[PDB]
RNA sequence: GAAGACGGUCGAACUUGACUAUCUAGAGGAAGUAAAAGUCGUAACAAGGUUUCCGUAGGUGAACCUGCGGAAGGAUCAUUA
RNA sequence: ACGGGGAAUCAGGGUUCGAUUCCGGAGAGGGAGCCUGAGAAACGGCUACCACAUCCAAGGAAGGCAGCAGGCGCGCAAAUUACCCACUCCCGACCCGGGGAGGUAGUGACGAAAAAUAACAAUACAGGACUCUUUCGAGGCCCUGUAAUUGGAAUGAGUCCACUUUAAAUCCUUUAACGAGGAUCCAUUGGAGGGCAAGUCUGGUGCCAGCAGCCGCGGUAAUUCCAGCUCCAAUAGCGUAUAUUAAAGUUGCUGCAGUUAAAAAGCUCGUAGUUGGAUCUCUCUCGGCCGAAGCGUUUACUUUGAAAAAAUUAGAGUGUUCAAAGCAGGCCGCCUGGAUACCGCAGCUAGGAAUAAUGGAAUAGGACCGCGGUUCUAUUUUGUUGGUUUUCGGAACUGAGGCCAUGAUUAAGAGGGACGGCCGGGGGCAUUCGUAUUGCGCCGCUAGAGGUGAAAUUCUUGGACCGGCGCAAGACGGACCAGAGCGAAAGCAUUUGCCAAGAAUGUUUUCAUUAAUCAAGAACGAAAGUCGGAGGUUCGAAGACGAUCAGAUACCGUCGUAGUUCCGACCAUAAACGAUGCCGACCGGCGAUGCGGCGGCGUUAUUCCCAUGACCCGCCGGGCAGCUUCCGGGAAACCAAAGUCUUUGGGUUCCGGGGGGAGUAUGGUUGCAAAGCUGAAACUUAAAGGAAUUGACGGAAGGGCACCACC
């Protein structure tokens, strides 16, 4: 059992900051090592440039084409591939141009039956997906 | 239970509510001492003055007698060993399980039996010399053990 | 080894009142014991108790009365403020209209609603209801 | 009482010696990870068809096999004067 | 990582954050060194070097925006190269000058407060409303509204006037003139399967496109995609991505868990740490209730009293038009306010003494009394000062004696130790014995034995197997042998002897808290394995063959090497298991069993006087177990512990945090080696898993049945 003692607040200090460690969020959060890995590195969305367009099969439970982006980062030059959220939104966006891209909403993890993919594209050539979407915008010639 | 070992025993004395000398004793206070002196004179421990003293004499409790202990009337009067008898026990079966481990060095059994009696030992002098019983500087060592018995 | 005969008395006390018994015997008797079977007493909870005198460390045979749901001990005997009262009383008691938390005072051990009367505050002992 | 090395002090710098952790380049080797009945070929789950498993040693064309000791999480809570 | 004040939910407790306007510190591209000065190691001062960088007529000269604005760059990420000293203050030789401090500003949805997008009919309607007389019938009495037939009244968004405001000004406020009927002066953002509020309506698409945080939707009748309509959630605001808090009793102090779901170290000692049994109710001065003076044994508490910046927070008052705010507001010149609380811990002060503690006398080396015996003397005198005035508010050498009720709590169903009779496959050393197996030597044959349900290898007129006499080697210790005993665990079984140890029991013995658990350290630790030396029967990894098989080089068989055995030195691992730490209390019953003790009818054995041994019936203590459990607990299986748990706190050690990656990589450390100990991460995943329930299946058992089975 825990120690109950009026001299004890030592060993009960170390003890739960020794247990700490064993918490998968506290480690990730406090290690710095899954922020190193992140390609983000701590920012919610970055820029970059778009390399190739990729298709991604689905997960074996259910059969679609996925259609990604190939995007380089700006700040760290790093290799991303990025989900294009809507349909006809890969037209959208063209070979070698700039787009904000942000986490897919599970914090660095894969997001339904797209497989390794944790970011979507927001916004190409700085008008957002979405104005593209509705025709609320063209793009910029 | 016991301290080195897995047994809970229940057996130990059980001294009676009356503090008061027995009403068979003729004998007095100063009596009873004079034959602890002549028991310690003939080289016996207080336990051992005790249990001759029940035994054969007849004496209840040599404090409900004498108002002292035996051990208190012994250095009252000067007759005490220089060691605790308790420790000089211990000491004496350290001293002897290391002599049989000598010849007997397979034996590892007794290695661990040994190091459980220098523990009790430890316990008891670092006790002792809480208690100014015996000289801080007061250690136990195998190659002066007999030195002490 | 046996530390906090106040825990072991208390103890014996809760498990013979939920085995439905009359009696209960307690050994080692101290002087907090005592203490806390009369706070106990006094309102009702545990009725008359007899301290057995053997030369070395007492017994008590407590009559019990049903009332009792139960009795337990704090350890460590935590200092309470007369500020942390009402916490602690949140914390152990049933509710507001019965239970108490007996501290031990320097105004000697007596229940919180005492303690708070003369307000002292003091190191938590235990609790009953 | 107005410039300048010298019993000296604080001391940025500067080349030369080891060759310093956060950083990068190649055919590599070993391994992990995602759904894919992928050309005679079944270890485990039933006694899974040699009961399974643990530790440790070898050997294998792969699951694996074998020796020694152990466990029942066994397929026996039991076997008779 | 600048620190703090402080900031983000309120159960209580906490977890995160604090570059950021107040306080303190530091720095002015990086270092270093200085002048002046009261104050600087100052940079809107200087001198160098380092890195950048400006003009040059190429000799030289001049730099420091982490000040206000502005650029570039970096980025997911942040404003005008505006006006003014009118306010707040600061500086100066100063009432007067100056201040990108500071104050004031056409595109700041950071965020916070208030708050529009409408309020009122005849009418048909689905209605209902006080006894409705009628399903065919008073329904501006009360209310809702499909409305291509209505109607007046209200008002601010906006545009403008009057300069209120202000240092010229915009803004709010104020007054005027226009300003609303699809009041087109037209509200959006996300959703409509569930979680979660709201359509299995229609069209298109047809596992495509896509949706979907998760479960899932889509493979021509999609409640989920793309749309139309309708519906609902919040609303001038909604969605999304990240960090963070609550939810998370999934970090558990409150308050988790560790038999089987993840988990108690193989075991035992052990230092630090944590925790620790009862017990104690002319001492002192002015006037026959006062300041001083306190070693009461220091403390820890608890309760006070001072000192703890403001702002923030809590909170009192005060109609900002309400509110966020602010510190302010009327009365035919006077009244007020500008509070209070909290401000952890650590320091300072003051009652009573419950409760970790600390225990002042034990070789008495322990108050109070007569002695001053050489000494300091109200800082030696006390008529005109004169050496010498011994003990009455102190200091050493201590020679004597006395009321000290003279001073040692108890003896823990705590512990250590002694003693007594026992008890045990506990350990070591030596010593006996037993068959069996394998060899060997002799004595007697068909020419067979071995081995597997007939699938073989394996000797031979050199006689195998078998039977009988012996001999020799190693190994082992059957039956007795048990849910029996001993040991810390691993483990331990032939006799006898020696050596040391041990539990329990008995004890009116002794000591008297000496204790429990335990980082660091340490001893032991099955088997296998390693290095030396013996030994080498049997079995036997490897290996060699022989075998039904589709395919063994597996299972089976015959051999067989290291090993298996012993003696040293290593190794430190097991499903080292009760998958259950240890110490201590309490909580049912019963029958046994091992040991010790106690009591008792009787039955049996050593000459007929007794114990004692073997039985019998009981009681007590420890132990290995056999138990319902609706005491109780658990998810249950089950457990008298795995109970005494939301009615949650006896003490303490180790240890788990979804599944994989993985006990892997790496570093360290140990080892001759094999390997041991400590031990990640990237990445990946919606489950993995535990208990049980029904079925199905089993080359699983029991009992039956059928010529769509067999015989």
């Amino acid at each position: 059992g825990k120690c109950r003692g009026l001299r004890t607040a030592r060993k009960l200090r170390s003890h739960r900051r020794d247990q700490k460690w064993h918490d998968k969020q506290y480690k990730k959060a406090h290690l710095g090592t899954a922020l190193k890995a992140n390609p983000f590195g701590g920012a919610s969305h970055a820029k970059g440039i778009v390399l190739e367009k990729v298709g991604v099969e689905a997960k074996q439970p259910n059969s679609a084409i996925r259609k990604c982006v190939r995007v380089q980062l700006i700040k760290n030059g790093k290799k991303i591939t990025a989900f294009v959220p809507n349909d006809g939104c890969l037209n959208f966006i063209e070979e070698n141009d700039e787009v904000l891209v942000a986490g897919f909403g599970r914090k660095g993890h894969a997001v339904g039956d797209i497989p390794g993919v944790r970011f979507k594209v927001v916004k190409v050539a700085n008008v957002s997906l979405l104005a593209l979407y509705k025709g609320k915008k063209e793009r910029p010639r | 239970g016991r301290m080195h070992a897995p047994g809970k025993g229940l057996s130990q004395s059980a001294l009676p509510y009356r503090r008061s000398v027995p009403t068979w004793l003729k004998l007095t206070s100063d009596d009873v001492k004079e034959q602890i002196y002549k028991l310690a004179k003939k080289g016996l421990t207080p336990s051992q003055i005790g249990v001759i003293l029940r035994d054969s004499h007849g004496v209840a409790q040599v404090r409900f007698v004498t108002g002292n202990k035996i051990l208190r009337i012994l250095k009252s009067k000067g007759l005490a060993p220089d060691l605790p008898e308790d420790l000089y026990h211990l000491i004496k079966k350290a001293v002897a399980v290391r002599k049989h481990l000598e010849r007997n060095r397979k034996d590892k059994d007794a290695k661990f039996r040994l190091i459980l009696i220098e523990s009790r030992i430890h316990r008891l002098a670092r006790y002792y010399k809480t208690k100014r019983v015996l000289p801080p500087n007061w250690k136990y060592e195998s190659s002066t053990a007999s030195a002490l018995v | 080894v046996r530390m906090n005969v106040l825990a072991d008395a208390l103890k014996s006390i809760n498990n013979a009142e939920k085995r439905g018994k009359r009696q209960v015997l307690i050994r080692p008797c101290s002087k907090v014991i005592v203490r806390f079977l009369t706070v106990m007493m006094k309102h009702g909870y545990i009725g008359e108790f007899e301290i057995i005198d053997d030369h070395r460390a007492g017994k008590i045979v407590v009559n019990l009365t049903g009332r009792l749901n139960k009795c337990g001990v704090i350890s460590p005997r935590f200092d309470v403020q007369l500020k942390d009262l009402e916490k602690w009383q949140n914390n152990l008691l049933p509710s507001r209209q019965f239970g108490f938390i007996v501290l031990t005072t320097s105004a000697g051990i007596m229940d919180h609603e005492e303690a708070r009367r003369k307000h002292t505050g003091g190191k938590i002992l235990g609790f009953f209801f």
